[PDB]
């Protein structure tokens, strides 16, 4: 009788606080002090003085943090189709196709690998892959004609 | 459970672009459930991603992820952002982990999420993750030191002594967890300069979970006054065994018997009476005055003596504790909060039916036909003193 359902009268009541029973953990305790604290803001303050840290002793200013704050990038447009196995189409998430159509394709052609702007990767699947107006990435498959 | 419940707050740290479990035990049914899910995914922002929390305690609730999991693969199978499912409190054996792998939502799962307690709690996710050596398997490595759900085991010696083993399968994505607040303190994890003070040669991690810093956050649905409780708690070094309120922090057993972090600072009343109580029953009888009076002091008031005790009393009672005068219920009604008490109403009215029930020497033609009307009862409802 007294110990059910103990845990939802930390949020949105009135009654003194004292009485409730309320979840921390020990050492994870000291860790806490600001109040009202935004999520966004406690999981980047992990990220930032993790990425800090790290910058100035190994990386000590590296590309890749140089390359971020200019816009470059890794994995471009012909990584990221090989990459996400999801493929969202409105608002519904789908499974890659290329990860069916790669491997199972009886003939597999990527044109022109290392020039990133006229990379293409087709399938005997008829399914070809290709960059369009930068950013937008265009997937063409084909039954017959 | 109480923080991530809120699809408010899950919603709002995944928009920060952080992942996020979905707490399950604050839902009792798919429907309740899935009204979560359809509130997130309107809160979700286009393409953004989150996850499902579950308990392994017990059978009813097993019985309702049979239900759960379903529903899982319906939203899935509808094609439903979530992507992927956490098992917790306990390791799903080799048969039950396979199902949830192969379920016909997988791709939708595209990872599993196990939280061992012990040495063969680990040794178990290792043989899951043999099983299908192709699918991602993320192990959260919790502690005792965590909150919540509580264990004997060490943070290091655990995952000191099993770590080997866990890197020789690929598909195991290793997770440190507890006692962590801050990136400076769990920075030397990720380095895998931890190991080094057992003399260990380093052993990074891939990931690390914040389960207790995060509550006092703006977005948690955490009370201004539970807040502030958190927050002036003092913290502490590596956990000791001597009983006591350990930094604000003392343990407790749950009706099942198993250890919970709660806050004994904060809230001193509770959590000793029930250790008071717990070790104190056989003579509760002789002991009844000083038992029954500190129940009312934590608030889980007993009845006035329950024969001399009028029937308005009985009534009058029900409507105190249930209905909130700050919330108002007739007011708490009209947003559709999932606070809703309507349970408690209909407990009232159960309780109302039977005082006609008793005191009514004659056929019970026009009360019962009244009350009992929808448009004429829930009027009748909305207004307790009335
Ligand atoms: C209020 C609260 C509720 C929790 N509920 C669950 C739960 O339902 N299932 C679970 O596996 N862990 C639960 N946990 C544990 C966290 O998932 C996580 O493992 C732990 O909090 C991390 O340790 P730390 O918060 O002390 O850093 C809960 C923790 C807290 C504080």
């Amino acid at each position: 009788w007294w110990r059910s359902d103990s845990l939802w009268q930390a949020h949105d009541a009135r009654y003194e606080a004292d009485q409730v029973c309320v979840i921390p953990g020990t050492a994870a305790v000291a860790g806490i002090t600001r109040v009202d604290e935004p999520v966004g803001e406690l999981l980047d303050r992990f990220e930032q003085a993790a990425v800090d840290e790290v910058l100035g002793a190994g990386a000590e200013p590296v590309e890749v943090l140089s390359r971020r704050q200019a816009r470059r990038d890794a994995s471009g447009p012909l990584a990221v189709v090989l990459d996400a196995p999801d493929v969202l189409w409105a608002g519904r998430m789908s499974v890659n196709p290329v990860h069916r159509i790669a491997a199972p394709t009886e003939w597999q052609v990527r044109e022109g690998s290392d020039n990133r702007s006229a990379s293409h990767p087709s399938t005997g699947a008829r399914l070809e892959v290709a960059d369009d107006q930068h950013v937008v990435l265009s997937v063409p498959l084909s039954g017959t004609w | 459970t109480p923080t991530t419940v809120d699809a408010k707050i899950v919603a709002a740290a995944a928009n920060a672009g952080h992942w996020a479990e979905l707490a399950g035990g604050g839902q009792v049914t798919e429907q309740i459930f899935n009204d979560r899910i359809a509130e997130l995914e309107t809160l979700l922002e286009p393409g953004r991603a989150i996850q499902f929390n579950t308990l392994f305690l017990d059978p009813y609730l097993w019985k309702l992820q049979v239900g759960g999991k379903r529903l899982v693969q319906r939203a899935r199978q509808s094609g439903a952002p979530i992507d992927g499912l956490v098992v917790s409190a306990g390791i799903p054996d080799l048969e039950e982990a396979v199902d949830i792998i192969d379920e016909l939502n997988e791709v939708g799962i595209s990872h599993v999420v196990f939280k061992p307690g012990t040495v063969e709690q680990i040794r178990s996710v290792i043989r899951i993750a043999a099983e299908v050596p192709t699918k991602p398997v993320i192990v959260h490595i919790e502690g005792g030191r965590a909150g919540g759900h509580h264990s004997w085991e060490d943070l290091d010696d655990l995952l000191l002594a099993t770590y080997s083993e866990l890197r020789s399968r690929s598909n195991i994505t290793i997770c440190v967890g507890g006692g962590i607040g801050t990136p400076e303190r769990s920075a030397e994890y990720l380095s895998g300069r931890w190991a080094e003070v057992h003399g260990y040669p380093l052993m990074p991690i891939d990931g690390i979970l914040v389960g207790t810093a995060a509550m006092a956050t703006l977005e948690a649905t955490t009370s201004p006054q539970v807040k502030q409780l958190l927050v002036e708690t003092k913290g502490t070094e590596a956990w000791v065994g001597a009983g006591k309120a350990a930094n604000g922090m003392a343990s407790g057993r749950s009706q099942l018997g198993a250890d919970i972090h709660e806050i004994d600072n904060a809230a001193s009343r509770c959590g000793r009476l029930l250790d008071e109580v717990a070790g104190d029953a056989d003579a509760v009888a002789e002991r009844r005055d000083e038992i029954i009076a500190a129940m009312a002091q934590t608030a889980k008031p007993y009845f006035g003596d329950v024969a001399e005790m009028t029937y308005l009393q009985w009534l009058r009672r029900y409507v105190e504790l249930a209905i909130g005068d700050g919330n108002s219920t007739a007011d708490t009604k009209r947003p559709d909060s999932p606070w809703l008490d309507i349970t408690w109403r209909d407990r009232f009215e159960q309780m109302l039916k039977r005082a006609e029930a008793r005191l009514h020497p004659q056929d019970f033609g026009p009360i019962e036909t009244l009350f009992d009307a929808d448009a004429d009862g829930e009027r009748l409802l909305e207004d307790p003193e009335a």
